[PDB]
């Protein structure tokens, strides 16, 4: 840990972790409604296991001027198409999934 | 005291009148002082360092109205500080350059003085244009008279300098010999400056004035990035020019555990002279760098041939998990280092 | 108008902008390879024109202690599945798209 | 001066000898000073405001050694600062509470004094435990003797304080009458404090000492969020308690054009008392708040009924584009405000 980079490197303000999520069963759609997420999908005769690339906060932010600001890191989302279920309606709908971790700024005093 | 001096109030020695320094050095009362007023005397012709023999923190020195005419490059040597020096209304034909030797002197009064304009005043010339020592306003002019702060300009210059490195490359444990050619007309002192060559056996004094010979024998790699400079001082000013050596040795290389920061990074440190060309392998095969996976060098540190950096990976996945190999190559051959990196578990 | 929120609300260190991209024709896959994106896809029925939700940096960062840190905002990505032409055949592959705008720190 | 005083030298009037104040206010020499030493003096029994009649800027006052038996709760009214007050070795039977009156008095010497322990000394008592005025180290005790900084404790108390607001809610342009009942066994002064009640006609003096009447007539709404406090001072300390009115007016509402911060926000401002209940409608139909679309209030400001906040949208899409109506309701009816918001286009 004596490498210069541990000092002169480019750092994140908020630390994240990225994983493949494949056990997702529920999610909320573009309308904010809780919908069911299937585990496989049929894209042109080819059965696919539904997987998602998700990034979330690694559970105040780094480099912030704490004299003047309260702050914290938080997980933000993206909308991605997915085979879901609303009744006997299997559909190709956009759902909400973790995609980044950003710093939320807040003035103090 | 009182008798001819020492009035003032603070750290002041005031003797605005005839010279009486004969006993102002043996038992004056206080080697300390800050202002000296000698704008009036009968003697004082040759002002040397001895005339100032006496450690002191002086900021104001007045030697206007007197008789001084020859101030050898040394004088004020004692007073390390000195911001204001008034030598006005005197007999001083010319004031040698080396005198000021960057003493941070803020004000320099030279005038009503014969001030025969020579090349040995191009320095005051500069000081007027550059508007440095509060020379401008004084409106100085030449004695005999070819009148003033005008003046043939191109006919005064600093000495020229080239230093010839061995034309052929070098390798460790050789003899590196070289000369420093100073070409001008003022012609005074010369001499190399070694910035600590503790790792090599230097051999100078091999020159006079037209050239200065310097040879390094049984040369270690610890010569690299160590400025080798040489002097030059005409009758008006100084020029120093400096070159370097470059001794070659084989490539060495190491990789560190991959680390996730903003971007992922596989840190690396590589040395070698000549500096080696780099190439990466991923699982034994050529890895072509992209906008998302590329090599990045940190800024090179002061005098050290070693380079540090990272193979930067912009949001790599499990498909990037594997053995990364860095290959450092130069004339001597090649060094290699490998490391396994896992960025994400696979499905 | 002057509303207390412009002073007391929660702000971003970096400003972004989300849009819907439906004219994407190329993208890079997970192998960093450049691939062709189908304008449409079809599930055992009619066709769904392929659209993507993207967020990039909106034209240093806010609230940074400029005494010890340099900083800049930059667009980061995410991997999303898509019907692509691998340079040989049609396939469901993960492509790289803009997904957020974050702040990057560097010591002074 | 000199004759019976004023030695010292700097800002000081020194008269450690005998009474001589009968004319130290007419022609003393300099109204200003900073230290007064009146240790030792036959006369001077009752120290009062008339004895320090000389607007001074004193920090040290010594009145040790003297007759000084009583010190009217006023004396130190002139001297605003005062950090050290020495009244030691004297004939003081007790020191009134008010006496000090927060002068940031840093040191208070009350010694070799008769010092009979009453309730009126609990304050001293506290200054001890609190360890404040630099009492502790002196070991003060009780005259006659029931000896010291020990003492019956709970039998001594400040006064109790209740204020009965009317039973019934209030509506604008009413009267509101209320009483302040102080119960204790000290019993001295009392009086309400109105912190700027420009918006209403007040009428007090409606009581003596068991109860204090106060009435606010033709009440506006600008009575809201306004402390109405009442006094109380027993023979050792003071208690003040403060209530509020709450007068009721109809809801008012306004929306501002949606803006994008970390989350999107439709800024709102609502007034009314009772505070209105908020309700949103999206395109005329009720909007159910969820963790992504919810109403949010900022912290309430002091002395105001008006509330500020946002309809907060966490990454809304074109599907959230539309007309947002905020409904604010209280017992008078309902106020309404609408706004069009577009967070995203929608092919
Ligand atoms: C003898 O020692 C030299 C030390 O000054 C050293 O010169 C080299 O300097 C750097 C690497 O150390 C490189 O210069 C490049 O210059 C280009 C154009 O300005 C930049 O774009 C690039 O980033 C880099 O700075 C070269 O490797 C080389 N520079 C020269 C002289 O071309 C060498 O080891 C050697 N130099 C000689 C005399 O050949
Ligand atoms: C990344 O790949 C490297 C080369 O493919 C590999 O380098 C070395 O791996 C091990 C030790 O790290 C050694 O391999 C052995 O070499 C002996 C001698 O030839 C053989 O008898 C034996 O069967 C085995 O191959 C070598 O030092 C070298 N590999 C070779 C043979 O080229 C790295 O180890 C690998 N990264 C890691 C550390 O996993
Ligand atoms: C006089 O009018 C006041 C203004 O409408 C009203 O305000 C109070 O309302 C309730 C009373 O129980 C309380 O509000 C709570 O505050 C806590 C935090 O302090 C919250 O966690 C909770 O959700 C709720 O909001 C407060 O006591 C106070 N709130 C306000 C508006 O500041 C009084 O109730 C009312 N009293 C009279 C004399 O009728
Ligand atoms: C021999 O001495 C030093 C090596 O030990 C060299 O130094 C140089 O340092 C940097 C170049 O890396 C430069 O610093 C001067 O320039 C900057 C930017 O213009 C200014 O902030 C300031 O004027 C710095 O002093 C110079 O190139 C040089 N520094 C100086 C002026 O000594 C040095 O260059 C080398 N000898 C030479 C001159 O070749
Ligand atoms: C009349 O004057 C003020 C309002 O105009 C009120 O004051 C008080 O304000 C707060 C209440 O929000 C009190 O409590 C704070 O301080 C305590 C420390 O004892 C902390 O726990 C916390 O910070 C509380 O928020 C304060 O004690 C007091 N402020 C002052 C002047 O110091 C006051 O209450 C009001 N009269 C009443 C009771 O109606
Ligand atoms: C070093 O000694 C110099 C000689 O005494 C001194 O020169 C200056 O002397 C006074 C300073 O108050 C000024 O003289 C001026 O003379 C003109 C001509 O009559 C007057 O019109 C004007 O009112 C003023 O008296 C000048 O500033 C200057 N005079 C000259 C040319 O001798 C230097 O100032 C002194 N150096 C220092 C410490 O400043
Ligand atoms: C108001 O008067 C107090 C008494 O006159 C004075 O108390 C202090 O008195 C002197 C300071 O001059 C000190 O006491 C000394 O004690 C030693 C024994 O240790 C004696 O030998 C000596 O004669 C003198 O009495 C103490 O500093 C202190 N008295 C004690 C011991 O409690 C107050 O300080 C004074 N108030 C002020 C600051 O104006
Ligand atoms: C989003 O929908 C709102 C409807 O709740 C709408 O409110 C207003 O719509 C218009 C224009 O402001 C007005 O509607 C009136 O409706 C009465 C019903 O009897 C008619 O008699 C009258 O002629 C008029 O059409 C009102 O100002 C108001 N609607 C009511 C009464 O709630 C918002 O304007 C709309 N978004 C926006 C701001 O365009
Ligand atoms: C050399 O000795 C002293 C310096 O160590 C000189 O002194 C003076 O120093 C400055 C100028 O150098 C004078 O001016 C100061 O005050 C002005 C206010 O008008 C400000 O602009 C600023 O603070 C300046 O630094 C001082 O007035 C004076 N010092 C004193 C005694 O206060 C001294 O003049 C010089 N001797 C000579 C004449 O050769
Ligand atoms: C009234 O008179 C003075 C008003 O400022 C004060 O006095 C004191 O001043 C300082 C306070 O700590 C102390 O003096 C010592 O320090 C000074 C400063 O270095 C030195 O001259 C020397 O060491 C002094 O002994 C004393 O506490 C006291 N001064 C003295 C020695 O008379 C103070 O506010 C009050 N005087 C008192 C103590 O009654
Ligand atoms: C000789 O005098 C000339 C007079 O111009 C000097 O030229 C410089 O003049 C200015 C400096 O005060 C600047 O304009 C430049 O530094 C330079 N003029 C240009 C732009 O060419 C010159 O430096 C002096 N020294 C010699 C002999 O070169
Ligand atoms: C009376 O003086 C005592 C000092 O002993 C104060 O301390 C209290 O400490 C405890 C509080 O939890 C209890 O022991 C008592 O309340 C009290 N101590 C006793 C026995 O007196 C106390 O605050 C003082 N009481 C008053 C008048 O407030």
């Amino acid at each position: 840990s004596s490498h210069p980079i541990f000092h002169r490197g480019e750092f994140s303000v908020c630390d994240s972790v990225s994983v493949w999520v494949g056990d997702k069963t529920t999610a909320t759609d573009i309308k904010g409604k809780e919908v069911m997420v299937l585990g496989e999908v049929n894209i042109n005769n080819s059965v696919f296991k539904q997987y998602f690339f998700e990034t979330k906060c690694r559970d105040g932010c780094r480099g912030i001027d704490s004299k003047h600001w309260n702050s914290y890191c938080t997980t933000t989302h993206t909308f991605v198409k997915a085979l879901t279920m609303d009744g006997k309606q299997a559909a190709w709908r956009f759902i909400r999934i973790d995609t980044a971790c950003v710093c939320v700024l807040s003035r103090k005093a | 005291c009182p008798d001819a001096c020492c009035p003032h109030g603070s750290s002041g020695l005031r003797c605005t009148r005839d010279g009486a320094l004969d006993s102002l050095h043996h038992l004056p009362g206080a080697e300390n002082l800050t202002e000296l007023y000698i704008e009036n005397q009968q003697h004082l012709q040759h002002l040397e360092l001895r005339d100032l023999r006496g450690l002191g923190e002086l900021r104001n020195l007045t030697i206007v109205k007197s008789g001084l005419r020859f101030v050898a490059p040394d004088a004020f040597h004692f007073t390390p500080r000195l911001s204001r020096l008034n030598l006005s209304f005197n007999a001083l034909e010319s004031l040698s350059w080396k005198t000021v030797q960057g003493l941070s002197l803020q004000e320099l009064v030279l005038s009503g003085n014969p001030l025969h304009c020579s090349c040995a005043l191009r320095w005051l010339q500069r000081w007027e244009e550059e508007g440095l020592g509060g020379v401008p306003e004084q409106k100085l002019q030449c004695h005999g008279q070819g009148p003033l702060a005008h003046m043939p300009n191109a006919s005064c210059g600093v000495p020229t300098l080239k230093v010839q490195v061995p034309n052929a490359s070098v390798d460790v444990g050789d003899d590196v010999l070289l000369r420093c050619q100073v070409e001008g007309r003022g012609l005074e002192q010369a001499g190399w400056i070694l910035t600590e060559l503790e790792q090599s056996a230097t051999v100078m004094k091999s020159g006079g004035l037209p050239s200065l010979g310097l040879t390094l024998a049984n040369v270690t790699s610890d010569l690299n990035r160590k400025n080798v400079t040489c002097w030059a001082e005409n009758d008006v000013g100084r020029a120093e020019v400096s070159v370097q050596v470059n001794v070659s040795f084989p490539a060495s290389v190491q990789l560190h555990t991959a680390v996730e920061m903003h971007h992922w990074c596989i840190p690396f440190s590589v040395d070698g002279q000549p500096a080696p060309s780099l190439r990466w392998l991923f699982n034994g095969s050529v890895l072509n760098e992209t906008s998302f996976i590329f090599t990045e060098f940190l800024e090179p540190a002061a005098n050290e041939t070693v380079r540090h950096g990272c193979l930067r990976l912009n949001q790599p996945t499990h498909v990037n998990n594997g053995n990364y190999t860095l290959l450092a190559a130069n004339p001597f051959g090649q060094a290699s280092a490998s490391i396994m990196a896992a960025f994400m578990d696979n499905p």
